[PDB]
């Protein structure tokens, strides 16, 4: 009107997804032998 | 004169088994040795080297009855007669 009409602008960051992922460890196996003592 | 018996573990592991075994001997070679000195040398010695819950056993007659970790046993004998074993667990 008085101050010359103004000018419109766009901006937008960039947004990454949010992915639910789960893993999973395991308890390492072990062996259990039994032996005589020779002569 | 180290004469192995029963083998599961790496040659590697069996050659510095051998050799502690006889530094063992070296630091108890004596009328006066004890087994069990040797014994708390080469549990200690690969404990430090190639990790804990080691156990060595010396002797010429018994009979033992233990729980060991795959690749981790040794079982021998000397011309000296000293049947030694070793094992993880």
């Amino acid at each position: 009107r008085n101050k010359f009409n103004y000018n419109t602008r766009e901006c937008q960051t960039i947004n990454p997804s949010i992915r639910e992922r789960g893993v999973s460890t395991e308890p390492p196996p072990s062996d259990t032998i039994c032996g005589n003592i020779t002569q | 004169k180290a004469i192995i018996n029963s083998s599961d573990m790496q040659g590697d592991l069996l050659q510095e088994a051998q050799d502690v075994i006889q530094s063992g001997i070296e630091n108890n070679s004596a009328p006066v040795l004890n087994i069990e000195a040797a014994c708390k040398y080469i549990k200690e010695n690969l404990d430090k080297k190639f990790g804990p819950t080691w156990q060595c056993i010396i002797g010429e007659g018994y009979a033992y009855d233990v729980t060991v970790q795959n690749n981790t046993l040794l079982f021998m004998f000397y011309n000296g007669n000293l049947a030694v074993l070793i094992f993880k667990s």
